[PDB]
RNA sequence: AUACUUACCUUAAGAUAUCAGAGGAGAUCAAGAAGUCCUACUGAUCAAACAUGCGCUUCCAAGAAGGACGUUAAGCAUUUAUCAUUGAACGUUCAUUGAACAUUGAUGCAAACUCCUUGGUCACACACACGCGGAAGGCGUGUUUGCUGACGUCCCUUGUUUCAAUCAUUGGUUAACUGAUUUUUGGGGCCCUUUGUUCUUCUGAGAAGUGACACCAAUUGGUGUUAGGGGAGCUGGGGCCUUUCAAAAUUUUGGAAGGUCUUGGUCGGGUGGAUCUUAUAAUUUUUGAUUUA
């Protein structure tokens, strides 16, 4: 996604959010759109920009 | 420049909520705290396909009887994982912070 | 027990020990987190499959204030680089000169002359006035005819600074506006106190 | 400051507690002495073991970050840290 | 900074450890204390309840027995044997088995109230400080008491009655002593 | 900010239970304001015995709680 | 639970409710809440603290609980490892009753004010 | 209580609505800063308290809700009641040595009885449709303040309710009648768990009072209580009606006054407390090691 906001905490708005994950049971790559998000920067470890 | 200020812009609006348990929270907020302790009145709320600690607490709260309507949940700020605003709302009126607007005439 | 006896005896005479059985949690062995973490550089395909970007125009509304506060500063600038050409100015000597402010409006140049003349011959004096209102501003340049009573009244004690000129504390200084090396006015970032 | 719990633990010193500790360890005896930080140091301390064994402990101090609870005895629900209202005999000067 | 106590309703004009444990353990402190707590049991026994008691509606009720009121003197005497009473019942305890194993080889180690080991090395530390001024132990043995009616031992106490029915008793025991 | 009441352990054998199931018996030789624990003649006991080293210090998040071996 | 909380409430407003606080285990705490702290350290009057059984929360899966309580009474439980409070029962008395008790609370304390300055005098 | 001695300790910071102008700080340089700061200035939003409404919405009597940390109950079903080394017999059994809760349990399924606490067991009425005062929340209006509070009225009654009689006063109609209020007497109902037979004390309903009383420790210290109902005066709010004045095109709006009804009451401070910022996203609660991989 995109961002809107920063943080000392990183607490980071996203707008547009794609989100995916994957469901290991076999898998599941599971994916939801999230137009509008506010995510707490402790769940965040690691921010890759691509250019 | 901490964006919980964000959020004290956000009473009586309509919002999800995720927990780092895994919990789906749907219900408006009615504040926010410093420290982002949010209150939330008319939630139900819902378990994704499962974690048992959160079953535990998913049924334990009341009215389970699998979405649980609750009445009223205070929710601690370390349990918000992240937060799904309403698509509705611009954020480009809300960012602007009239404090780090005056922090900035105060420089 | 404790150092009363009563209360700690009667009073208090705490809970029953408590019935156990076994727990929910984990019991410290696998407290972990998730150490199945995501392998990130798969993701930079998906990136492809997620394809324009939207406006922020937030940090756009605080940029507007940054930008017109150097532009502000700029103008300031260019009305630094724009005293000796200036004819209210008299090309008099600057150490003769004393500077007046915190000046009542109503206050007659007669009377400055009478607060003034006390220390040495005035050669000239100009107060300094709106060109539109035509309001007194209230500062004023005074050149005497010599520097030495123009310093004794610039040393203030029983005398200038602090002076009640039409029911009004004023302030008195000597002329920098030719003197000092780095002077600046009010408009231009400068003055003083 | 402390605020109005910890000033609660502050009060039952020496008095029979039980704490579950985040393990699900539930040491129960007589309170030492707690700390603001809620380092709490006990005596004659019967101890649960999350395998359901029983043990004693004579002298234990749990650190306060790994208490899950702490119950102190009945009566200090009538406590006058609770008193609402309760005004200030003209502080020090 | 300031510590408000709120039993001694006194200040600590600057928190710290050492002069809250020297308050805590202070003689005036724990006076003010023990009156407190006390005093907020005897409050809420004393406390009526005065619940609402919602009076239903309603024969069969030919029958009418006499209350029996008391004087306001009468009340209050009674009351206070009440209190007296009450007091009396929650604190006594039972000696017997201290007075009855007297001359026991390890009734010095076991009830003599620390040589326990288990409660033992409490009341050495829940000994107060003694500053102002003015135990029978493992020492003991068998051959301390060789025989115990020797040395003549008081005897079994009479037990205890009530007076209420004091006077209910059988009159003439069977054989004088 | 306050220094822990450890100064009656000061120089008695303790057993650390450490983060759930380590248990570390030595002697206190230090304390700071965080419950790190300086800890001498450390040997780790398993339900076997391992011996840990002459010095030994051990960070006061991973201390659960501690018993005093010694009497006092 | 048709309980109706007030919509407006936060921790100070909702003192004296009885509470049905519920942790990171999973754990409930239920009881009369009677303080909090910046912390959220709460105390818990009358405290019962409810498990499910790991056996019993087969039966949770996707109706009736055999949830067990153990009876904590007075507890004072830590802002650390919990997860969200809501609210079981109102309080036992009412807000004109509660009211009319801070009335006499604050007439008592005014009076034993008074007190302390005749006995300073 | 006073004196003396000892031990310990002496200050985290800031803000208290927010935004835009009026004016000030009348800005120390030749007409001017920009900004920032304050305010019994005004305007807008927000927050809190109070009052009023909402023909708001929901809940209020053998049973309903909740609980049993009770039993029937060893009810029924299932499972489990250490390891290591050595010897012997045919993996098992026995013996020796060393080390470290509980089977009547535990777990699952219920079911029944008994018991407990709460509630308008209201007022009205007991009938053939398609009421006031309670408790909890939501919305609206109005006032007040921008945090809060601390520091430097009178009378009657308290078992209640209803009915009849007597007497007093007041109003109306033509000494008579009707209505209202007060006092007394008597009867009926309900209730006295008011459990100490009743805001406190005393006496066996009456009397006194509004610092006193009650009580625990050793005159001192501590905690609680000083009430409830009704009416009047006065005051606050809402609703209706009437009059007057203004504005707009007989009507609408606003203000004032009177009457009626309903509800409620009877300036400073190195002070502390509350909320929010900042230290403070590093081991102790809020900037993650509780989806068990
Ligand atoms: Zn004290």
């Amino acid at each position: 996604a995109r961002v809107k906001a920063f943080d000392r905490h990183c607490n980071m708005v996203l707008e547009n959010v794609k989100e995916l994950w994957t469901e290991k049971k076999n898998v599941i790559n599971r994916e939801r759109f999230i137009s509008k998000l506010f995510l707490r920067g402790d769940s965040v470890i690691v921010v890759l920009k691509t250019p | 420049m901490k964006l919980v200020n964000f959020l004290k812009k956000l009473r009586n609006e309509q919002v999800t909520i995720e927990l780092k348990n895994g919990t789906t929270v749907w219900g408006t907020l009615q504040s926010v705290s410093p420290q982002m302790n949010a209150i939330l009145t008319d939630v139900k709320l819902t378990l994704p396909q499962s974690n048992g600690i959160a079953m535990a607490s998913l049924y334990l709260t009341g009215g389970q009887q699998n979405i649980a309507s609750l009445q009223y949940i205070n929710i601690r700020g370390n349990t918000i994982r992240q937060i799904i605003l309403p698509d509705s709302l611009n954020l480009d009126s809300l960012l602007v912070d009239q404090k780090q607007l005056n922090s900035l005439r105060r420089s | 027990l404790s150092k009363y006896p009563d209360d700690v005896s009667r009073l208090f005479k705490p809970r029953p020990p408590l019935s156990y059985k076994r727990p929910t949690d984990y019991p410290y062995a696998k407290r972990q987190t998730n150490p199945n973490i995501t392998g990130v550089a798969n993701l930079l395909s998906t990136s492809l499959k997620h394809y324009x970007x939207x406006x922020x125009x937030x940090x756009x509304x605080x940029x507007x204030x940054x930008x017109x506060x150097x532009x502000x500063x700029x103008x300031x600038x260019x009305x630094x680089x724009x005293p000796n050409v200036d004819p209210h100015i008299k090309d008099t000597d600057p150490y003769r000169t004393i500077f007046i402010g915190r000046l009542p409006y109503d206050l007659d140049e007669i009377e400055l002359q009478k607060y003034f003349v006390k220390f040495g011959e005035i050669e000239k004096i100009r107060i300094v006035k709106d060109k539109i209102t035509q309001k007194s501003k209230g500062y004023a340049f005074i050149v005497f005819k010599d520097p030495i009573s123009s310093k004794m009244a610039f040393k203030e004690i029983g005398v200038h600074r602090g002076i009640q000129i039409k029911d009004r504390i004023c302030i008195v200084d000597i002329e920098r506006g030719r003197t000092v090396k780095y002077f600046k006015p009010r408009r231009l970032g400068g003055g003083l106190g | 400051m402390n605020g109005i719990p910890v000033k609660l633990l502050n009060e039952a010193q020496g008095h029979i507690v039980s704490l579950e500790l985040t393990t699900g360890a539930t040491y129960r005896g007589k309170l030492v002495e707690s700390e603001d930080s809620m380092n709490v140091q006990l005596r004659d301390v019967i101890a649960t073991e999350p395998q359901g064994a029983v043990t004693h402990m004579d002298q234990i101090f749990v650190r306060g970050s790994q208490i899950k609870f702490i119950v102190v005895p009945d009566l200090l629900k009538n406590a006058p840290l609770f008193k609402k209202n309760s005004s200030r005999p003209m502080p020090p000067i | 900074t300031r510590y408000y106590c709120e039993y001694c309703h006194s200040y600590l004009t600057h928190d710290t450890l050492s002069v809250r444990k020297s308050h805590l353990v202070g003689k005036n402190h724990l006076r003010i204390t023990a009156d407190y707590y006390r005093n907020k049991a005897r409050d809420i026994i004393n406390k009526h309840n005065h619940k609402r008691r919602h009076i239903g509606k309603r024969s069969s009720q030919n029958e009418t027995l006499k209350v029996t009121c008391l004087s306001n003197k009468e009340k209050r005497h009674i009351m206070h044997v009440k209190k007296m009473n009450q007091k009396e019942l929650a604190q006594t305890s039972i000696d017997t088995l201290k007075l009855l194993y007297d001359g026991s080889p390890g009734y010095s180690k076991v009830f003599v109230d620390a040589n326990r080991f288990d409660i033992g090395d409490l009341v050495k530390a829940s000994k107060l400080p003694q500053r102002a001024n003015e135990s029978r132990s493992r020492d003991e043995t068998c051959e301390s008491n060789p025989f115990p009616r020797l040395n003549n031992p008081k005897k079994l106490e009479p037990p205890k009655i009530l007076s209420q029915w004091s006077n209910t008793i059988p009159k003439t025991s069977i054989f004088y002593s | 900010v306050s220094t822990p009441e450890l100064k009656k352990y000061m120089d008695k054998k303790i057993l650390l239970n450490i983060n759930g199931s380590r248990k570390v018996a030595g002697i206190l030789r230090g304390y700071d304001i965080f419950l790190n624990v300086v800890l001498d003649d450390a040997m780790e006991i398993n339900g076997n015995n391992h011996q840990l080293g002459l010095q030994t210090v051990i960070r006061g998040n991973s201390i659960i709680s501690l018993e005093a071996l010694d009497a006092i | 639970s048709k309980i109706q909380v007030a919509h407006s409430s936060r921790l100070a407003n909702l003192i004296d409710y009885k509470l049905r606080v519920l942790t990171q285990d999973g754990r409930v705490y239920i009881g009369q809440l009677m303080a909090f702290d910046k912390h959220m350290n709460l105390v818990l009057n009358e405290c019962i603290e409810e498990r499910v059984p790991k056996t019993q929360l087969d039966k949770l899966r996707p109706l009736n609980i055999k949830v067990e309580k153990r009876v904590l009474g007075l507890t004072i439980l830590r802002g650390e490892q919990i997860l969200s409070t809501v609210v079981e029962d109102k309080p036992l008395l009412s807000k004109k009753e509660r009211l009319v008790r801070d009335k006499k609370e604050k007439k008592q304390a005014q009076k034993q004010t008074k007190l302390r300055k005749e006995k300073e005098k």
